[PDB]
């Protein structure tokens, strides 16, 4: 109280509680998973239909950065439209000022400074977003990146972000995914998906898989329905 | 509390109060639908007059040949947007000679009425848009909330009282598709008419129609021009 | 310490009114003219359900006014209420009736037994004008 | 609690802002101006100053244009940069266009200037009210720290205001202004209806038609007092 | 009144500007420093007394030079002083390209006031929370000047800043006379900062530096180290 | 609630218990109050 | 949430807005007509002076040849968006060669309005009702600070809105002449007016389809006051 | 124009100098006159 | 403690309340849920008997979604009019 | 409260910064100013006189604007040395534009409206410093002006600010006369008026710098009095009071 | 006395800027430790490695930044800060070597910094950067170089220093290290660096749980120790 009103004030006891408030309101949106299997990433996003009068689709939660960065937002949707719309922006002028596609490690970087520039000022807010950033490459492997509120951006091997961080992340440490290929961490992702959704709270979801790897070209495009439907297969399968 | 002053201010609880309030500035119009068949996009709004011989105020608003929005909330934030989208459609015709899809102009939308909730100085834009338009993806009915988060509705209703025209969309959203122009005409009134008070009822006066379709343009039908949706429309039981 | 007393008086009303021990067929009326001043307990929608909130009356409630507090005196047929009501923008009806007393003091001073219509308004003068702001006619010529 | 900016209505739609600079007016001396036929006459209740002090640069009748003259009441600061606008504005306007600044378009402008600060917050309206007499037409108009300007047949404004124009009311007559004597006569009067001192603290400038300024000096003016004098003392 | 204490552009009904005084206070608050003229020059004595023997005493210098011929030692906060000595060279560089003569030092400690005083005019800017001490050289005459964070500057012709700033005063005006030498200058200052130094003045805790015909020079660890024992 | 307690129990509603008037001084509180009592048909209770 | 025009209230209100409507409220009253033949408009002068010059009273300005405006709370907003009108109905002039719709006049007017926060000022406290003429025929718009704007058959703004508005209702119908028109204006304005009405205590304006011209009355007002 | 060219890079070098306490070098002052004269296009 | 309730939490409260009264299958508790934020448990019952009671007013028989939502402006005293610059 | 800005009107039309500058300028230094038959001098008091404060600029408080003008202090610091440079300029000024010395009156003015602006526009505190101007020019001859933090100024014969401005002004309005005071009268008058406003007693020399201004054959000469004139006036003055004693 | 501490630009009546001070506490938020050691012909520095969790890339957990290919830095408390005040200083170095021929001495990299440090706080504009820079560089003529950079923009050299949680203890450590005349050798500063964090953190020092970056006067470029030169340093410093 007090030392809460904006970013640039420090708490007597030295932390920044308005981007803390936008990590918990991050905490506060629908769980979404990102996983490095051997050779690509695969990124499966829960998302909660409020209305039944929305189309599929709809708020999608997966964003094409690139042409081989794809994002697994989580958060505030707007907020995360803009910084969609901001990665964009910086792989094209990456792009056009270097002459080929823009190294993932270096886009989590650059969007990483984007967002942490919001966390300085009292005139803007911190972003109320926090996203994943995967990639694969034939000279740079599988990559995936995590950004938070705060700016603070380091690769994970696998990783959730929303509600249920913790549980997905249990069920995350028990894969070897240093082995699989993501053609069969898409099934795990869907099953670890639908177990860490809460039925009995939020009621309906859509489960949107989506996919960057070898099997891929290097791409990242959204999983085709039907390996989609065979993932929904294997999690419902495992209702005991 | 304190934090309620300021779209700048993070709650302790994770929400922005003040992006919250724009979002309920949007149920102070009055009541709007859209839905989408196969072939068409209708909205239909219910237009309030603020005098018995002042004329109804006018709800929806043309953009372009094939896009027009329905605007539930401020009139000046609905009237800034609409010129905004406006001359959006515009340079997209002058530059590529092709019409904006809606969606790339509900994204633009959302970008451009982001901007406010994240940066001091200017308000969050405190209008709900009903944006109907066709393009080669088949008719579209987008919503747009002050939150900047739009939808893509299959068949959406804002403003006030606007909840019954929602469930009645909930109920009828199945048939929806496979409905001829005059059909989901009707199905729009009979959601309007859902968000009316007992006494009240859908006359001409006070409703107002967009359509567009596969080879119609966007085209507003208000007074006379809304007598032939209107009559055929079976009365609400009493 | 501040009262104590009073607080658990308080306190005992708030027992009363909703909890163990049902109250009963005891229907409470509560009239205050500063609300937030009470304690939010007893604010809870369960002692007092309903808030009944008493606001400026309009000018149809205020012309409703003026007739109802001029009904018993002995004024002219002529007298344009919703003129009187229209003067008197942000009015209680305190103020109202204060105003119809004025103008029969007004019809008193100089002894007419009829209190016309200037003595309504030199009323509403004395009374809302004359006391409501400093803002002097050179200053209202800034509105036209 | 709506009265620290000047860009915030108050809940019954008042400028509190607009309305506090108008006390700064009502703060300053009585300054009254009448328009006749051929003459437009403006007194001014001149204060006594100091014994050392020189009552050269202590000036409320300021000339705008040959054409045009005016008399203010408030601050004196602001006054002086709102005087050196006008003529600033009235010579430009000569220059864009032949014909010689109108008093209604210098009173226009001054008007506009004195309106634009108190749109803005973080600039202080001015504090002053003036009183704007010329020939086009002999044309009397008043501004005001609000923005707003008005054509009068006679004003006054400053210390006395409704006394002085109580005064003027009833004494605004067809044969008062019939005779430029009589216009100086009527301005000398409603002025000493306020001014309670006589001749010493009295200043009235006369601007005739296609003519120039004339600040009555104290000797003609102590003339024209004696004549009211003279012609009051008809009560015995 | 303290409702006054915050805006840097509100005069206090008594008419003084708190904030000022407060960038005075943190002024007081520093680091002890002297500059006392003679006849020869000017001396301007500073302690640098670091928290640990791991601060390295030789990486960063409290009195630093301007011109060939100007020196100048600071009081208060740290970091301001580095923003001080780099407009302070740059208007002396300014100076120097514009007439080709080194820039006098009166003028430079009046451009160094109105820099410090830009600072003082705008709210959400805080005034330079250091005072200057600044030694010049100029038609064979020493000059010295006090800059502060309100832009006031002053001719001293002896004076302390920092803690115990009033002993240091107390000291002068004893052992202070108009026709001293450098070296009796610079024998009164190390005893001035005896007087509120805490401990042996090893030659890394004492910076010293001379302005004087040849320009100005800041002292060697080993002069002050002579001088030192010249002096215990 | 008190005259025809039949038109609630039909419906299964509960009718509040309780009112506070509140507003700007001499807006009617008490009048409504005195109005109440004046034609309340049961114990009415002024309490000090 | 009642001291910026950039906060919304828990209620999603701007409560800047609607004290500018309260503004409006304090001003004088204004009545307007719009008929098959033509547009009537008539406002209570509110005289302060003797002295005072009534023309200085510029409660009815003409926007142009066509169309006329009449104003509600502060002379300087006022006195603002009526220039602003003039000068979009000529450069309209200008770059079409035609006259501005009244319509288009008002929209104008209000996109002027809307700008009160916008740029990263306040709303304009007085209401407009702009009459004229145009290629459809005669119309009567009225215009708010919030910029919000509509065509009103018949609108009364300022002060004694409600009573003149409900009584406006009572006597208007669809098929009313210009003359029966200016004669319901001129009594509402007198059972709507403190001070007895008279030739100086109220001014009038019309406009026709083809005598736009005469935008005004001058002393034949009394021809119209006796035979009330 | 050499006058002044030369006149500026020295201040610019003095100060340079004065801000790091050690002797300038001559790749500096190099490159602080080619990048001087090439920004004005070979017209000093 | 005793937390202000929960959305879901505020959305049982309301259906719990309203249990003895003749609630229309239409009504959709959860947007009710969402339209009363930071009300307690008592608040939920006073908007469940003002929605009955408006109910009453309407002369109707069953209680409808916009009956409620007209009880929650009511509980918090709020008083909905159509302001002139929204439409 | 209506003093946090100085753009706030007080609900009785008082700009309280402004008038908190004009009380502040209380705390000044006094500097005094006479005008008198072909003269017109300032006397100013150097408050500040510790025995470690060299004396190096010789005018503190006396600055000399134009060739024909000069003017005194009293005020902050730092606003009284940005005025000054800034009247320097405009005086500067207006001799390139027309080739004329700045005629006194005007130069107050340009600077008054400067000052005034500090006190209209928002986010700038008002010049907490007011000055007294002497001068001469071909229109008026020898000037004495008068300014104020709110930009306010006026023509003078004899007035003081600072310290004590109360009780020189009334013992200026006692003994000055108008027409017949000469620069050795008006000198007198200035010493003996800061001997009776300096609370000091005996009025050292050293603690009061006196500059005069007088008209030497078409040159406006503008002098500083040394210590050595100031020695023999403040002689003078004690001699005088020892004659006056001889009335008891 | 503590009502002054909303805004950085406001002066406590004691003279005292408070948001500066809790900036300097926000330093110790990041939860690690680092300490440098300047030996006689080398720098090193050594950070806590803290991953809890197995899923984290721990090549990315990296404290240790290369600046420049012959300075190197090391950043203490947030993480998104120092990451900034990183690409800075980098920049800063690119600037100075692009307009000034040679490469910049970390004397400017850490003067720069601290310049950049004290303009966020004189100005309020931007919050101050709570990240601590050490910067580490064999300056020639001068060998190693070791610097600290603080948000205050107080840049200050050091035969060796520390930063984060336990500064204090790791400082007195050292103080009590550096007194006692040795040979600075490389192994003996590495030694030294290790066993400040271990003392002042009482742990078995895993290779994992720490990162070491080293510059030498034989080599003068960054280099960052891979995990088998951190095993055979602690094995070395157990015997
Ligand atoms: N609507 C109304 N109609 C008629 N008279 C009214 C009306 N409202 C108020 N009054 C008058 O106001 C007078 C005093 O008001 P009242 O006693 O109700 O005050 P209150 O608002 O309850 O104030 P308090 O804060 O003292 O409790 C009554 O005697 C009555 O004549
Ligand atoms: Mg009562």
């Amino acid at each position: 109280t007090g030392y809460d009103l904006s970013a640039s004030t420090f708490s007597p006891d030295g932390r920044v509680f308005q981007v803390e408030y936008a990590m918990k309101a991050v905490e506060n949106s629908s769980t979404a998973i990102g996983i490095r299997c051997k050779d690509g990433v695969v990124f499966g996003v829960e998302k909660l239909v409020l209305s039944k009068l929305y189309e599929e689709g709809s708020n999608k939660r997966l964003f094409n950065v690139d042409r081989h960065v794809g994002m697994a937002v989580a958060g505030l949707l707007a907020d995360a439209r803009s910084l969609a719309d901001i990665a964009r922006e910086e792989a094209s002028n990456f792009r056009s000022n270097f002459g080929y596609n823009i190294p993932l490690k270096h886009l989590a970087d650059r969007v990483a400074m984007y967002v942490h520039a919001y966390t300085l000022y009292s005139a803007v807010r911190p972003f109320g977003c926090s996203f994943m950033l995967g990639s694969y490459s034939v000279n740079d492997g599988a990559q995936l990146y995590m950004i938070d509120p705060s700016g603070v951006s380091y690769g994970y091997w696998g990783c959730a972000i929303g509600k249920a961080r913790q549980a997905a992340k249990t069920e995350i440490e028990k894969l070897q995914m240093k082995e699989m290929t993501c053609r069969d961490i898409v099934k795990e992702v869907a099953k670890i998906i639908y177990i860490v959704h809460d039925e009995v709270k939020d009621k309906a979801f859509e489960l949107e898989l989506s996919w960057v790897g070898e099997l891929t070209n290097g791409r990242h495009e959204i999983v085709p329905k039907d390996i989609r439907e065979e993932a929904e297969k294997y999690a419902k399968e495992s209702l005991k | 509390n304190q934090y309620d002053n300021d779209v700048t201010v993070w709650s302790p609880q994770g929400r922005i109060h003040q992006i919250e309030y724009a979002m309920e500035a949007v149920k102070q119009g009055s009541a709007t639908v859209g839905l989408k068949s196969k072939t068409h996009a209708v909205l239909v709004a219910l237009k309030r007059a603020q005098s018995e011989l002042a004329a109804h105020q006018k709800k929806i608003l043309h953009v372009d040949n094939h896009i027009g929005i329905s605007i539930a909330g401020l009139t000046a934030d609905a009237r800034l947007l609409c010129n905004f989208m406006r001359q959006e459609c515009l340079d997209s015709r002058f530059v590529f000679d092709r019409p904006l899809p809606v969606s790339r102009l509900v994204s633009l939308i959302g970008s451009k009425t982001q901007i406010p909730t994240q940066r001091y100085g200017r308000r969050p834009y405190g209008v709900g848009l009903l944006i109907a338009g066709y393009d080669d993806m088949g008719p579209h009915i987008f919503q747009t909330c002050p939150s900047a988060n739009y939808f893509d509705c299959r068949a959406m209703s804002i403003g006030a009282r606007s909840q019954s025209a929602r469930t009645y969309l909930e109920r009828h959203m199945s048939e929806f598709m496979e409905c001829n122009l005059n059909e989901l005409v009707k199905h729009g009134l009979r959601a309007l008419r859902e968000t009316l008070p007992a006494e009240q009822d859908l006359t001409t006066k006070n409703v107002s129609i967009g359509i567009v379709g596969k080879d119609l343009e966007f085209t507003i039908y208000d007074d006379d021009d809304v007598s032939p949706f209107l009559e055929g429309l079976e009365e609400r039981p009493q | 310490g501040g009262d104590n007393e009073v607080q658990r008086t308080m306190l005992e009303l708030i027992n009363q009114l909703d909890g163990f021990d049902p109250r009963g067929n005891i229907k409470v009326l509560m009239a205050t003219n500063r609300p937030d001043t009470l304690d939010p307990a007893l604010m809870r929608p369960g002692r007092l359900d309903r808030k009944i909130e008493f606001s400026l009356p309009d000018l149809e409630g205020r012309t409703h006014i003026f007739k109802i507090h001029a009904r018993s005196m002995s004024v002219e047929r002529d007298i344009r209420f919703e003129l009187l009501a229209r003067l008197c923008p942000n009015s209680t009806g305190a103020e109202i009736r204060s105003v119809c007393t004025e103008a029969g003091m007004f019809a008193i001073r100089a002894r007419r037994k009829i209190a016309t219509e200037k003595d309504f308004l030199e009323a509403v003068n004395k009374v809302i004008k004359s006391y409501a702001k400093f803002s002097a006619t050179p200053r209202y010529m800034t509105y036209n | 609690s709506y009265d620290r900016a000047i860009t915030v209505f108050s809940p019954d739609g008042h400028l509190f802002q607009v309305e506090y600079a108008q006390e700064a007016v009502k703060k300053g001396s009585t300054a009254v101006g009448v328009r006749g036929r051929d003459i437009v006459v403006l007194g001014v209740e001149k204060k006594s100053v100091a014994k050392l002090q020189d009552e050269r640069t202590v000036r409320k009748i300021c000339a705008l244009d040959d054409n045009v003259c005016m008399a203010f009441a408030g601050l004196t600061a602001d006054a002086r940069i709102v005087i050196n606008r006008a003529r600033v504005e009235c010579q430009s306007h000569r220059l864009t266009v032949e014909d010689p600044v109108t008093v209604e378009y210098i009173t226009r402008y001054i008007a506009s200037l004195k309106q634009r600060y108190t749109q803005s917050n973080g600039r202080r309206p001015f504090g002053i009210s003036a009183l704007i007499v010329g020939f086009d037409t002999p044309r009397l108009y008043q501004t005001d720290p609000s923005g707003t300007y008005h054509a009068w047949k006679a004003n006054a404004i400053g210390r006395g205001a409704k006394s002085v124009r109580e005064f003027l009311e009833k004494n605004y007559t067809d044969e008062a202004i019939e005779t430029d004597d009589l216009t100086i006569k009527l301005v000398i009067k409603a002025l000493l209806e306020v001014v309670q001192s006589g001749g010493k603290n009295i200043e009235l400038a006369v601007m005739r038609r296609d003519q120039s300024l004339k600040i009555l000096n104290p000797e003609e003016i102590e003339k024209y007092v004696a004549e009211i004098e003279k012609e009051k003392e008809e009560n015995e | 009144e303290r409702g006054y204490s915050f805006s840097l552009t509100t005069f206090s009904p008594s008419g003084k500007l708190v904030q000022i005084e407060y960038a005075l206070a943190a002024v007081a608050g520093g680091a002890p420093s002297v500059g006392i003229k003679a006849a020869n020059g000017v001396v301007l004595a500073t302690e640098k007394k670091q928290k640990s023997i791991l601060y390295d005493e030789r990486s960063v210098h409290k009195v630093e030079p301007i011109t060939k011929h100007i020196g100048l030692v600071y009081s208060g906060m740290g970091p301001d002083y580095r923003v001080l000595v780099h407009r302070a060279r740059k208007l002396a560089q300014q100076y120097y390209l514009v007439y080709q003569e080194p820039i006098p030092t009166a003028q430079l400690v009046q451009r160094v006031a109105s820099v410090m005083q830009e600072y003082t005019q705008s709210g959400g800017v805080r005034p330079f929370g250091v005072s200057l001490l600044i030694c010049g050289w100029n038609e064979g005459r020493p000059y010295l000047f006090q800059s502060d964070p309100s832009g006031a500057y002053f001719a001293w012709k002896a004076t302390a800043m920092g803690k115990n700033y009033v002993n240091g005063k107390t000291f002068l005006e004893k052992r202070y006379n108009e026709d001293l030498e450098l070296e009796d200058a610079i024998h009164t200052a190390i005893l001035t900062l005896k007087e509120s130094f805490e401990g042996q003045m090893t030659e890394d805790n004492i910076e010293v530096g001379i302005c004087n015909e040849a320009g100005f020079r800041r002292l060697t660890p080993t002069e002050v180290k002579d001088y030192l024992a010249a002096i215990a | 609630p008190l005259l025809h307690p039949e038109r609630f129990v039909n419906l299964g509603i509960e009718p509040p218990k309780g009112v506070l008037l509140f507003g700007p001084p001499g807006t009617g509180k008490t009048l409504c109050a005195r109005a109440v009592a004046n034609r309340t048909d049961a114990c009415f209770i002024r309490v000090i | 949430y009642d001291r910026g025009v950039n906060t919304f209230s828990p209620e999603g209100r701007l409560f800047q807005v609607e004290y500018a409507i309260e503004a409006i409220k304090l001003g004088s009253t204004a009545i307007g007509i719009q008929t098959s033949e033509g547009v009537c408009l008539a406002v209570e002068k509110r005289i302060t002076s003797p002295l005072m010059e009534p023309s200085s009273i510029e409660k009815i300005v003409e926007i142009d040849a066509h169309i006329g405006c009449a104003m509600s709370g502060l002379i300087a907003d006022a006195k603002t968006l009526i220039d602003k009108a003039r000068v979009e109905t000529q450069n309209h002039w200008f770059t079409y060669n035609e006259t501005m719709t009244v319509e288009s006049v008002t929209q104008a007017v209000s996109n002027l309005a809307l700008q009160f926060g916008e740029e990263d000022s306040r709303p304009f406290g007085v209401a407009l009702l702009f009459g004229g003429v145009d290629e459809k025929g005669p119309q009567l718009f009225h215009m708010d600070p919030s910029g919000t704007f509509v065509q009103c058959d018949a609108r009364a703004i300022g002060s004694a809105s409600e009573g003149a508005q409900s009584s406006l209702q009572e006597v208007y119908h669809k098929s009313m002449t210009l003359k029966e028109a200016i004669k319901s204006s001129l009594i509402i304005l007198k059972q709507v007016m403190e001070e007895k009405l008279n030739a100086t205590n109220i001014e009038l304006a019309t406009v026709q389809p083809g005598q736009n011209f005469h935008m005004f009355t001058k002393e034949e007002l009394e021809e119209v006051i006796k035979d009330i | 124009d050499t006058d002044m060219t030369t006149q500026l890079i020295s201040s610019n070098l003095e100060l340079h100098s004065l801000s790091t306490g050690r002797l300038p070098r001559v790749v500096t002052a190099n490159r602080m006159l080619k990048q001087m004269l090439f920004r004005y296009q070979g017209y000093i | 403690e005793f937390p202000m309730p929960n959305e879901e939490a505020r959305a049982r409260i309301m259906q719990i309340h309203s249990r003895k009264m003749n609630v229309s299958p239409d009504v959709n508790y959860e947007e009710l849920a969402r339209c009363t934020d930071d009300f307690n448990g008592a608040q939920c019952k006073a908007v469940c008997v003002e929605a009955g009671m408006i109910a009453l007013r309407r002369g109707a028989t069953e209680l409808t979604h916009e009956d409620y939502m007209e009880g929650i402006l009511e509980v918090q005293a709020k008083k909905k009019a159509n302001l002139q610059y929204y439409a | 409260r209506y003093d946090s800005r100085t753009t706030i009107f007080s609900p009785e039309g008082r700009l309280y910064q402004v008038e908190y500058a004009m009380e502040a300028i209380g705390h000044a230094g006094t500097c005094l100013g006479i005008l008198a038959n072909d003269g017109v001098l300032l006397a100013a008091e150097r408050r500040n006189i510790h025995k470690l404060l060299d004396e190096v600029f010789f005018s503190e408080k006396i600055y000399k604007l134009n060739e024909d003008m000069a003017c005194s202090v009293a005020g902050i610091t730092s606003d009284a040395n940005v005025l000054t440079n800034e009247l320097r300029l405009i005086a500067q000024r207006y001799l390139l534009q027309y080739q004329e010395p700045i005629p006194c009156e005007q130069l107050v003015t340009a600077l008054c409206d400067i000052k005034q602006a500090y006190t209209q526009f928002g986010g700038k505190r008002p010049f907490g410093v007011s000055l007294l101007y002497i001068g001469w020019d071909k229109h008026y001859g020898f000037q004495l002006y008068q300014s104020d933090p709110s930009g306010n100024y006026g023509g003078w014969k004899a007035t003081c600010i600072g310290n004590n401005s109360a009780a020189a002004v009334s013992m200026l309005k006692q003994d000055y006369k108008e027409g017949e005071m000469t620069l050795k009268s008006a000198l007198a008058l200035a010493i003996k008026v800061l001997n009776k406003t300096m609370d000091v007693s005996k009025l050292s020399a050293e603690k009061v710098e006196i500059a005069t201004l007088t008209r030497e054959n078409g040159k406006t000469v503008i002098r500083v009095l040394k210590q050595k004139e100031v020695e023999q006036l403040i002689k003078k003055h004690e001699e005088e009071e020892a004659k006056a004693e001889r009335e008891k | 006395s503590a009502g002054f501490d909303r805004h950085i630009t406001i002066f406590s009546p004691e003279g005292r800027l408070y948001q500066v001070e809790y900036a300097f506490k926000a330093i110790n938020q990041g939860g690690l430790t680092s300490v440098a050691v300047r030996g006689k012909d080398c720098a090193v520095i050594v950070t806590q490695k803290k991953v809890p969790d197995k899923l984290l890339d721990s090549s990315t957990v990296t404290h240790l930044f290369k600046i420049t290919e012959n300075i190197g830095c090391v950043m203490t408390g947030m993480t998104a800060d120092s990451r900034s005040q990183v690409q800075r200083a980098r920049y800063e170095a690119a600037n100075w070597k692009y307009k000034y021929g040679y490469e910049i001495p970390v004397d400017m990299l850490c003067k720069r910094i601290a310049d950049i440090s004290q303009v966020y706080t004189q100005n309020a504009e931007m919050r101050p950067l709570g990240c601590c820079m050490i910067l580490i560089g064999i300056d020639e003529e001068q060998g190693p170089q070791v610097y600290k950079c603080d948000p205050a923009g107080y840049y200050c050299g050091f035969k060796a220093t520390a930063a984060g949680v336990k500064q204090t203890e790791s400082t007195s450590f050292l103080e009590k290290k550096v007194k006692k005349k040795f040979d600075w050798t490389f192994e003996q500063t590495v030694e030294t660096a290790i066993t400040c964090l271990s003392t002042v953190l009482s742990i078995d020092f895993k290779p994992s749980e720490i990162e070491v970056g080293v510059v030498t006067v034989e080599n003068p470029k960054f280099r960052i120790l891979t995990e088998a030169e951190i095993d055979a340093h602690l094995v070395a410093l157990a015997e």
